[PDB]
């Protein structure tokens, strides 16, 4: 007989206690609803696979004392819960039983979220939340979920095989008719599969310590988590920390843990006519999400039905009185930027640059590009790059770059190599990760000319092309660039043309649809002004800024309007 | 009679007496005497019971870690042979250590009768870390009879291989009862079970390994830039590889010069993936016991740099010290040392002793070291303090002597020379690691100069690609990289102290102040401090400068000047806990500074003109002005201050505002 | 019984030095052993012999633990098991084969213990035939020199050195194609290391030093004597001989309590018309020196002289190789025509001659490196 | 051209409590047993050995009773486990007997040492051949009867000598026991053992074939083995039913002890 | 014999060691909690010595001498 574990039995008594007997008063009346009963019924009639458990729901039961189970030991625990799920929607909504359906506990609102580098092997088989950049995302490929194999000289067919990770075959082979349990036969068609997914993620920006490169790791999310998250956004993983084998490790130093075969209780002679098996435990930790929720890139669809129905009642009035204002747009634009003082004419463009126009596609094929691409050029010191700040700091889908920190690969995309092997991937480069946003690059002129290039192209075609290696592909960069460049000689020349000023090509120019030349003039009156201004910004800190409007209500006019199409 | 483990000469009952009689009885005192130090010793710190205080504020603090310091051992009579024992045999004496720390633990709250409950105590696992085990002899003169031995190595970390799960408790479950043993390792090897425990199922080949059940631990390879005391001829600097362990995982941070204590050990490794064949040569590294992360030669880390990494080591109970303790009575004396009133001239005189004049170099040398007030917006802006400094000027005016100080007194700076550095090695890179065989992040010079000050010495033979990755460092003090495996943003944090001559060697009054210097106004403006620091001839300065270089060679080892250590506590504290800020008569002081300059640049390029930059150089200067005095507000005095130093720095009261040259015998003064 | 055998007892290294030419010339024995070779001289006729190779060395290898006779602890019978190595890999051991183990039923398990195994120092060096003895037309070629046990650390890049040594093969290393019948490699165990320049760290006031010395003071005018006796054969040039001795010798090297250094170095340039043989000068002195690197301006690039970030195979590690102002350290580097230069190696010897390090801080490494030069 | 690398072992540590069962200890407490044993006031076993020796025996002749008497533990190992137990005990006699013999030779003015034999006698009771049941497989059984037929001497291999046939690998064979019938117990390599071994650092795909020994027989070594024929005594046999009988072995010092016809 | 008191648990590594271990008037005083070889040698030791000259720890002793001095 199987042995049963009395600790699991009673985790699972506590959570099939906990899907039906946990409620919440009700705001709006005061009422007493269960919400996971409720949830099981949502469930019903859509037919769902995924619930969602809130984790401080779960912390209110008893002292705590099942909470900690979970979080610690989830590995463990984890299919007793799935039992008891299944229990529970047995005595419920049994119609979920019949399509057997797989199901997914996903848990959310876990007290702390970790970083990337506080990842340590104590916690390996826990429930964790962390939260990183995602870089890059795989294609969806199914896993081996419920393996179906026939045996090789029985030949009868068995089902419903447990797979954990690496692959296993069954040694029982419950016919009697054989006596060997080693050979097996798997097949693919009649065995279940689930939706597996490897997305990387990277340390976010302002979690790198002071001189050490962000470090990656490789989160796996399968079944309804997978295509959750895109490529360059911050996204907060709820899941259980795994361990993957990992064979780069042999020429580490330190001493690598190994298995040997262990002989003692097994009769040998010297009959004779010495081999065992020896294998490596080397390891890196790996991540296995349940729950994937996107949280702003920003520091704080295209259809308008669908926002207005996102938006509630007190939001979508404040929408309504700010769009009622008849002085609106001045406030749209002394609201851009303000920590800079003046250059009205840069922060017009900034915004309606985040605005944008609309696509237009003639009946010969041509596409018409609705994205305004704006140039900053001007004088050292004249606030050019608190504007890319600001865009980066403020508008969705934004990326910062650096003139000669800059690549071809890293701008628009790169086809890599991982453990020096056969397959190759893509990179989206920075032009894809402000798609639909907008790409801010200081120092345009200090680019080189093979990265003018392979971005003016993209400029042109407004997608990226990759023939490298054995990758061809078609790529979507549809973005608006704001560059920032200094004028040739430093200093910009009155008596010289826009084109004499700048080394950028004139493939480069003719797509930028403004020039903003922004000049220091020596007047008492401004300069003192435009003083008093810094010197209350270092003094003040948020306490000199007083836009108009903030950030957030900022954000979501800006969003309401580009859904119009004028 | 005695019993001595096979292969050392180590007793564990010997051991154990001599080394608890050590920590009952030991006095600094005896550190003293053992160092030749008689007229240091006092009475109220020395004959105190130095490690009884220091369990005893063990057991206060949780903490489960003794510093213990090998010379100490030394300074002991009985403990002179353990001391040997330590460096010979770590192994099995640090497990002795531990054990009678333990025994200690336990003895201080039964004979005095605490209230502190001794499961707790007997719960914990207290280690040892021993440090300072000897001088500093280089990894490529040991030799394979040093293997096993504890040793002491200097060392710029290069980068870190992420957290490495080493597994140390086996977790096997049967595939037809569900039956699961647990197997420790035993010396690195785990034994799998052949059959399955149990009376009832014994089946052979039904134990299956659970890898996420079975209990890891920490594991993390660091590889150290070694900078060894004595280099010999022709040695070409190398790479370590040091292993650390548990908690002393994420201590070290790429870029930092600290001291490893640690375990010389050697591995074979396999030189095929499928086959167990080793190698006869061995692979050498170290087993790392402790890390000094603090020099008394030099300036302490900045403190907000590394807050979550503070709060990360407060979670992980690393306690690996970032910066010094500061006791009451340095404290009292920092105070009355901040109190003098020629305390600006006493600190910028003790910079550089073997330096003479160049007052005002060394006040703004003074200045980059306190540096201005870091302010972080509520909505997500930051400024920081960092201050620039060019020192553009005749060749052999101790420029590069000022570089080769600030290098040694920064705590995580990185020298450079023009041209001899490139924008790839400055960001960021991709290189091959040795071990894994991988693509691997390296930082380059300037993000391993976070924190801390880069020196670029000869800035003109600079190449202007190079030159172009420094305008973002000066200005935002980020590195925004976006290539083939990087897109991202690094703080670099670095203050830029960089050298240059004129075009034509040496600076001409003939040509203005702008050719002589040769950098574009883009670049220029970035320099919160732009030194002319030319060689006139005179008598009385040439007679004194040669007297000054010459005194140098009166013996072998060569007013009144402060200690290097209490000039880098000093400052350390400055920069720790004293934040001035900017008050209304700072700011019209500021304000009209900054129009006046701004009206005298506009007389008829030739001249350096006026620049915003300037304005935040003035508030930057300031604040460090403020912070030196121990001030936690910024006065007029300290914009007067600050507004003389940039004047004095680029010379403006011998310069001509209207043809913008400088005349020699007439306004300056040597 | 079982005891432990004689090779884990020694606690020295036997080595053979050759016997000299002149003892040979005094009892009128001729042997192979004294007289140096060259690595085109040494053929398979020599393998097993006690043979002497003339030539500069060209790599030095780190020193590496290398296992002679592995030690495994058994807890189950409490033997120490050994077993030798003597190839570049082996097999480790599993079960136990001591006598107790060997004749019961239950096998003990083997681990490592590196404390009571034996290891050698071990480092490659490669050898190289001097210029003059490379034929006619012909490209100079290598010698693998084994190092072991004390000897370590006697060879350097950039030395003139009589290493003699046993001559033997080892396995073959290559294509398995390309192989006909037992093809071996060959290598060099060093026995016995001779300078041809003594180094000036290496200077010991012996007894027999001090007559020498004595008798050159007592000659009087040692500063005139030797500064003509420099270059014998170039006439004239009594200072600039004077300034090239100074050079030779230098000053006193600086150290203060706060830090900073000054070099006691000397720098000379010799610039002057054509044919006033100055490069037989710079040949001269950099001969006469121990560790003197000639160095001509184009000869030299970027990367000839200061660094390069490159692979060693046999500790399998990516290390920093020098230039000629690494091979110059603590010696001096010879700059023929130094006006025909490029600005790198201007910016490297610009750097050099005052803070005696090179930075580098590019795509592979950022590091300084310590070079003493003194510069001609 | 390097040698074959060498093993030995030498003893540090007392290691893990010994155990009753292992070999080692059987072959101490055996070795105890002949030195030790008193049957009035001389060992007997010891003396035996000696004289045995000088007379160029290389056999023991032990009395089963004697080990009921010094240790009933070793005597049922010996008695269930015969073909376990007899190698240890033969082990103990050779071990005891090269001490004899060198300290023999070197005191009373090259020498090769064969494994000793054990012939064992008992007075214990002698179950008839006809109560030979499947409980007495693999057992030590006393057993009487009368002698039909002796067979010629075969001559079984002990030690012998085989090389390669184009390989040219040399290895030895040591066989210490030959009183299995029908089957090869021990036979030869079915391949070469030189690729295994890896013996030499050059290693000179070369495959030697199946069974590509040779034995050399000018340096093998070779004892006697007989067949015997025991019937059970016709005095007391049914009177319809033919009489029943058995096949032996019997190996060096026991062949050519009995003709045909003795009780 | 009063002897030191010792923790009660002792270590894996501790207990590893046992096995490795082969072969090649005094007391404990508890003023300064510590072994010696001889009684007169810890006589002649500085932290002996320190706690005599002290008589801040025999106060009580002091009491209890100055009240069977006038009983
Ligand atoms: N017109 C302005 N309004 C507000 N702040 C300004 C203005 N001009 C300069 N500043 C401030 O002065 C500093 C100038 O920094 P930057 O914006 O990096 O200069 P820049 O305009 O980018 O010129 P370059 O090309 O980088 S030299 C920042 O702290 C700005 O906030
Ligand atoms: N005022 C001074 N005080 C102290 N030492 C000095 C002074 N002027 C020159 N020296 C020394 O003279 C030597 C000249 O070297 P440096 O001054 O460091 O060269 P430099 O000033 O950087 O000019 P370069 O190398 O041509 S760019 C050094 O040993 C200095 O220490
Ligand atoms: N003063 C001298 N005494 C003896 N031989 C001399 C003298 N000057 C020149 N020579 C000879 O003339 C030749 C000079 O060759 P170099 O050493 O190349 O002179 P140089 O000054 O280096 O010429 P360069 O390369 O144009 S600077 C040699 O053959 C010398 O032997
Ligand atoms: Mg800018
Ligand atoms: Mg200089
Ligand atoms: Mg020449
Ligand atoms: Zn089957
Ligand atoms: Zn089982
Ligand atoms: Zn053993
Ligand atoms: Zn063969
Ligand atoms: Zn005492």
């Amino acid at each position: 007989k199987k042995v049963d574990d009395v600790t699991g039995e009673k985790v699972r008594e506590a959570f099939e206690q906990f899907l039906e007997d946990f409620s919440v008063q009700s705001t709006d009346t005061g009422e007493v609803e269960k919400v996971y009963r409720a949830q099981i019924e949502f469930m019903k009639i859509y037919d769902l696979n995924t619930i969602y458990i809130d984790y401080q729901h779960l912390s209110m039961r008893e002292n705590g004392a099942l909470a900690m189970a979970i979080s610690e030991q989830y590995y463990r625990f984890l299919p007793f819960l799935q039992k008891g799920l299944r229990r529970v929607v047995r005595k419920y909504a049994p119609e979920l039983l019949n399509t057997e359906r797989v199901f997914q506990i996903s848990f959310f609102n876990l007290p702390t979220v970790h970083r990337i580098r506080d990842i340590r092997s104590e916690k390996i088989g826990s429930l964790l939340s962390i939260s990183g950049t995602v870089t890059r995302t795989s294609e969806v490929r199914p896993e081996l979920y419920k393996a179906s194999f026939t045996c090789d000289m029985c030949r009868a067919i068995v089902d419903n095989v447990e797979q954990s990770f690496k692959y296993t075959e069954p040694t029982f082979c419950p016919n009697p008719s054989c006596e060997n349990r080693a050979f097996w036969t798997l097949n693919v068609t009649r065995s279940r599969f689930l939706d597996w997914q490897k997305v990387r993620i990277q340390e976010n920006a302002n979690e790198i310590p002071t001189g050490s490169m962000p470090r990656t790791l490789d989160v796996i999310l399968r079944g309804d988590s997978v295509e959750r998250a895109k490529p360059g956004d911050r996204c907060k993983f709820t899941g259980v920390e795994i361990v993957v084998p990992d064979v780069t490790q042999l020429g580490l130093p330190g001493v690598k843990p190994s298995s040997t075969l262990d002989t003692r209780g097994i009769s040998k002679t010297t009959e004779g006519l010495r081999s065992l098996g020896v294998r490596d435990l080397t390891y890196k930790i790996s991540f296995l999400a349940c729950h994937v929720i996107s949280i702003g890139s920003n520091i704080g669809e295209r259809d308008q039905e669908v926002f207005l129905n996102s938006l509630s009642s007190d939001e979508i009035n404040e929408l309504k009185e700010m769009v009622k204002d008849e002085h609106i747009y001045d406030k749209l634009v002394r609201s851009i930027a303000p920590a800079v003082f003046g250059h009205e004419a840069v922060k017009k463009g900034i915004l309606l640059q985040m605005l944008g126009g609309v696509h237009k596609s003639t009946v010969e094929g041509i596409k018409l590009r609705g994205d305004i691409n704006i140039c900053v050029v001007g004088d050292p010191s004249t606030s050019k790059s608190q504007f890319l700040k600001y865009v980066v700091g403020f508008a969705p889908r934004s990326v910062y770059t650096s003139g000669k920190a800059s690549s071809a690969a890293g701008l628009t995309a790169a086809v890599v190599r991982d453990e020096e092997g056969g397959d190759y991937t893509i990179e989206a480069g920075a032009l894809m990760l402000a798609d639909n946003g907008i790409c801010c690059i200081d120092e345009f002129d200090k680019m080189d000319i093979s990265d003018q290039v392979a971005i003016h192209e993209a400029m042109e075609q407004q997608t990226i092309s990759i023939a490298k290696a054995g990758i061809h592909a078609t790529l979507n960069a549809r973005t608006s660039i704001l560059a920032a460049a200094n004028p040739v000689g430093g200093r910009y020349n009155r008596k010289l043309s826009l084109r004499g000023n700048l080394n950028m090509t004139a493939p480069i120019m003719s797509r930028f649809d403004l020039f903003f030349v922004i000049l220091d003039d020596c007047n008492e009156k401004i300069d003192t002004e435009l003083a008093s201004h810094i010197v209350d910004l270092h003094m003040k800190r948020d306490e000199a800024i007083e836009p108009p409007f903030s950030a957030e209500q900022l954000r979501r006019y800006i969003k309401y309007a580009r859904t119009f199409k004028p | 009679p005695l019993r001595i483990i096979w292969g050392t000469n180590v007793s564990i009952q010997e051991c154990t007496t001599n080394f608890r009689n050590f920590l009952m009885s030991f006095k600094y005192k005896f550190r003293k005497i053992l160092d030749e130090r008689e007229e240091f010793i006092n009475n109220t710190t020395d004959e105190e019971l130095y490690y009884i205080k220091q369990l005893n504020e063990m057991r206060e603090l949780g903490t489960s870690n003794l510093n213990l310091d090998a010379r100490n051992l030394l300074a002991y009579k009985q403990t002179e042979d353990l001391y040997h024992q330590l460096l010979n045999y770590p192994q099995e004496v640090i497990s002795i250590m531990d054990q009678t720390i333990k025994d200690c633990m336990v003895s201080l709250i039964v004979d005095n009768n605490l209230d502190y409950d001794l499961d707790e105590i007997e719960t914990k696992f207290y280690k040892v870390r021993p440090y300072n085990v000897g001088s500093c002899k280089g990894m490529r003169e040991l030799n394979p009879n040093d293997i096993d031995k504890l040793i002491n190595l200097k060392g710029l970390v290069l980068r870190s291989t992420p957290v490495i799960p080493d597994m140390k408790v086996a977790f096997f479950k049967c595939n037809v009862c569900d039956h699961t043993m647990a197997v420790e390792i035993d010396r690195g090897v785990i034994q799998e079970p052949a059959r399955c425990e149990r009376i009832d199922c014994n089946e052979p080949n039904s134990m299956s390994l659970i890898h996420n059940r079975c209990s890891f631990a920490d594991k993390q390879v660091i590889k150290l830039q070694e900078t060894p005391d004595f280099v010999p001829d022709g040695q070409t600097p190398h790479s370590i590889s040091l292993c650390v362990y548990d908690e002393l995982v994420d201590s070290c941070r790429a870029g930092d010069r600290i001291e490893v204590t640690g375990t010389f050990r050697s591995i074979p490794i396999r030189a095929n993936s499928r086959q167990r064949v080793l190698k006869s040569l061995y692979k050498t590294y170290v087993d790392v016991v402790h890390v000094k992360k603090v020099s008394d030669k030099r300036l302490d880390v900045d403190t907000s740099t590394i807050e979550q990494e503070l709060m990360q080591n407060k979670v992980d109970h690393n306690e690996v010290e970032e910066v010094r303790q500061i006791t009451d009575q340095d404290l009292a004396k920092i105070r009355e040392v901040a109190a003098r009133e020629d305390l600006y001239s006493l600190l910028a005189r003790s910079i550089a002793p073997s330096i003479y004049e160049l007052e005002d170099v060394k006040k703004g040398i003074l200045l980059q070291l306190f540096g201005g007030t870091n302010k972080t917006f509520t909505k997500g802006g930051r400024y920081r303090g960092d201050i620039n400094i060019l020192l553009c000027g005749d060749p052999s005016t101790s420029k590069s002597q000022i570089l080769q100080y600030v290098h040694k007194i920064t705590p995580r700076g990185v020298y450079t020379s023009g041209k001899g550095s490139s924008a790839v090695g400055l960001t960021a890179y991709i290189t091959r690691d040795v071990d894994t065989k991988q693509l691997v992040l390296e930082s380059g010079a300037l993000v391993l100069s976070d924190g801390g000050v880069c020196c670029i010495d000869e800035f003109d033979k600079m190449s202007d690609s190079t030159r172009s990755v420094l305008h973002e460092v000066m200005e935002q003090q980020t590195i925004s990289i976006a290539k083939a495996g990087i897109i991202t943003t690094l703080n670099a944090r670095s203050s830029i102290l960089a050298s240059a001559n004129p075009i034509g060697s040496r600076y001409n009054p003939n040509l203005p102040v702008t050719e002589n210097i040769d950098l574009p106004p883009p670049l220029l403006s970035r320099f919160d401090l732009v030194y002319l620091v030319l060689d006139k001839v005179d008598e009385k300065n040439d007679r004194e400068l040669a007297k000054h270089l010459t005194n140098l060679y009166l013996e072998d080892k060569p007013d009144d000047v402060l200690p290097v250590e209490f000039l880098t506590m000093y400052i350390s504290y400055a920069k720790e806990h004293i934040h001035p800020i900017i008050t209304e008569a700072a700011k019209t002081e500021l304000v009209r500074a900054y129009v006046g300059m701004r009206k005298m640049g506009d007389d008829s390029e030739k001249r350096i003109t006026a620049t915003t930059r300037q304005l935040e150089s003035m508030i930057r200067l300031a604040e460090a002005h403020a912070k030196m005095k121990l001030k936690n507000v910024v006065e007029l005095e300290d914009v007067q201050e600050a507004v003389r130093l940039i004047r004095s720095a680029i010379k403006d009261y011998a310069t001509d505002p209207k043809t913008g040259k400088i005349d020699m015998n007439l306004v300056q003064t040597g | 019984t079982e005891l432990f055998p004689p090779n884990l007892t020694r606690r020295y290294f036997l080595y053979f030095k050759p016997l000299s030419q002149n003892c040979a010339r005094r009892y009128r024995k001729k042997a192979i052993s004294s007289k140096p070779l060259s690595v085109r001289q040494i053929k398979g006729d020599f393998l097993g012999q006690l043979i002497t190779v003339r030539g500069i060395i060209t790599r030095v290898s780190d020193v590496k633990p290398a296992v002679e006779v592995i030690a495994y602890t058994c807890d189950q019978c409490g033997y120490e098991v050994f077993q030798e190595v003597n190839s570049r890999t082996f097999t480790p051991l599993s079960e136990c084969t001591s006598e107790e183990c060997s004749q019961n039923q239950t096998k003990g398990q083997l681990f490592m213990s590196t404390r009571a195994s034996k290891f050698s120092a071990f480092q490659e060096c490669k050898i190289q035939e001097l210029s003059q003895q490379v034929p006619v037309g012909h490209i100079p070629r290598s010698l693998n020199i084994h190092v072991n046990g004390t000897l370590v650390r006697s060879l350097s890049p950039g030395d003139i050195v009589d290493v003699t040594g046993i001559f033997l093969p080892a396995p073959y290393t290559g294509f398995k194609a390309l192989k006909a019948g037992l093809l071996t490699e060959t290598y060099l165990e060093a026995q016995f290391v001779r300078q041809h320049k003594k180094k000036f760290a290496s200077f010991s006031l012996t007894s027999d030093v001090e007559e020498r010395v004595m008798e050159l003071i007592t000659s009087g005018d040692v500063y005139n004597r030797l500064a003509k006796s420099i270059a014998p054969e170039i006439y004239g040039n009594l200072d600039v001989k004077k300034a090239l001795l100074l050079l030779l010798v230098g000053g006193v090297d600086k150290r203060v309590g706060d830090g900073m250094k000054i070099r006691g170095d000397i720098n000379v340039c010799l610039m002057g018309d054509p044919g006033v043989a100055k490069s037989q000068l710079l040949k001269a002195i950099c001969k006469i020196s121990p560790r003197g690197v000639y160095t001509t301006g184009k000869g030299s690039s970027g990367v000839g002289l200061t660094a390069a970030v490159m692979k060693d195979p046999v500790t399998d590690e990516m290390i920093l190789e020098g230039g000629a102002l690494v091979l110059a350290d603590n010696g001096i580097c010879c700059i023929d025509e130094f006006d025909k230069m490029d600005e790198s190696d201007r910016t490297a010897i610009h750097e050099v001659m005052e803070q005696q390090t090179i930075s580098i801080s590019k795509a592979g490494i950022n590091t300084t490196l310590n070079a003493r030069t003194s510069i001609l | 051209s390097f040698d074959r690398p060498e093993i030995y072992s030498a003893p540090v540590l007392q290691g893990e409590s010994p155990n009753d069962d292992d070999n080692t200890e059987i072959i101490k407490s055996f070795k105890n047993f002949i030195l030790e044993f008193r049957l009035d006031s001389q060992f007997i076993y010891r003396d035996q050995l000696r004289n045995n020796i000088l007379v160029k025996n290389y056999s023991l002749t032990v009395n089963m009773e004697h080990l009921i008497g010094y240790n009933e533990d070793i005597y049922k190992k010996l008695s269930d486990e015969p073909s376990d137990i007899i190698p240890l005990f033969e082990t103990a006699i050779t071990q005891v007997a090269k001490r004899i013999s060198i300290l023999s030779r070197a005191q009373s003015a090259l020498n090769s040492l064969p494994t000793f034999q054990l012939i064992l006698n008992s007075n214990a009771n002698q179950i008839p051949l006809r109560d030979l049941d499947s409980e007495h497989v693999s057992k030590i059984v006393r057993l009487s009867g009368i002698i039909i037929s002796t067979s010629v001497l075969s001559s079984r291999a002990t030690y012998l000598s085989i090389m390669c046939r184009n390989c040219r690998h040399t290895t030895s064979i040591t066989i210490n026991n030959f009183n299995s019938i029908t089957g090869n117990t021990v036979s030869l390599p079915r391949s070469c053992l030189s690729t295994i071994e890896s013996e030499s650092s050059m290693a000179n795909k070369k495959n030697c074939g199946p069974d590509p020994y040779i034995i050399i027989h000018e340096s093998s070594k070779f004892i006697d083995q007989q067949f015997l024929k025991l019937q059970e005594i016709p005095e007391l046999v049914p009177v319809g039913e033919m009489p029943r009988n058995l096949t032996m072995t019997c190996d060096r010092y026991l062949t050519n002890k009995v003709i045909p016809g003795t009780r | 014999g009063l002897g030191p008191t010792r923790a009660s648990v002792m270590s894996k590594n501790m207990k590893s060691l046992s096995r490795l271990m082969v072969d090649r008037n005094s007391g404990y005083c508890e003023n300064c909690r510590v072994k010696y070889e001889s009684l007169e040698q810890h006589i002649v030791s500085e932290k002996h010595l320190s706690f005599a000259e002290n008589d801040l720890n025999f106060e009580a002793i002091d009491s209890l001498i100055e009240n069977l001095r006038f009983q």
